């Protein structure tokens, strides 16, 4: 399902940053985004 | 941004729908564009573009495609009946004998 | 497309088009019928012997 369960407290994987910073307008939710 | 550059300055036709095809491969994230973008990549693969990054894209894919081309092959029997009227003159052959 | 959530997308959907796909499968017979202008040949067979 590609999603890890990750059952303890504070763990994740350094390759977060793959995201890279940007910015749009101002939306009131992800249903609202999308629409 | 290009590929908006270019769209609405192209023939309604063919073209604005091969461009309009790849603005509906290019897509962010929610799981509405991610399946639109699905049957995207399936009708650019489907119509001999897309050369497939193949993570799925054969069996719900390159697999449809042979199929359609198997579709696309029943005509041994077209190529049948041109015989028969063939050999409708064999029988024109049996009033001979 | 939609690739189902699959609470009842089953039972109200996929069957129905699991449904329609065997309407889409009744062409056997359509196969039968070009098989008949094939063996009137053999009739002309008949006609041979």
């Amino acid at each position: 399902d590609l999603a890890t369960g990750e059952k303890q407290v504070l763990n994740d994987i350094r390759g977060r940053y793959e995201c890279y910073t940007d910015v749009g307008p101002s939306f009131q939710s992800m249903k609202q985004q999308n629409r | 941004a290009e590929i908006l550059e270019l769209l609405g300055k192209t023939p309604q036709g063919t073209p604005e729908y091969q461009l309009l095809l790849l603005q509906y491969f290019t897509l962010l994230d929610g799981k509405g564009v991610e399946m639109m973008r699905d049957y995207a990549n399936k009708q650019l693969i489907q119509m001999g573009v897309k050369k497939p990054e193949t993570p799925e894209e054969q069996q719900w894919l390159v697999e449809a495609q042979q199929a359609k081309q198997g579709q696309q092959d029943p005509a041994m029997v077209q190529a049948q009946g041109v015989l028969l009227q063939g050999q409708a003159e064999l029988a024109k052959a049996q009033n001979q004998t």
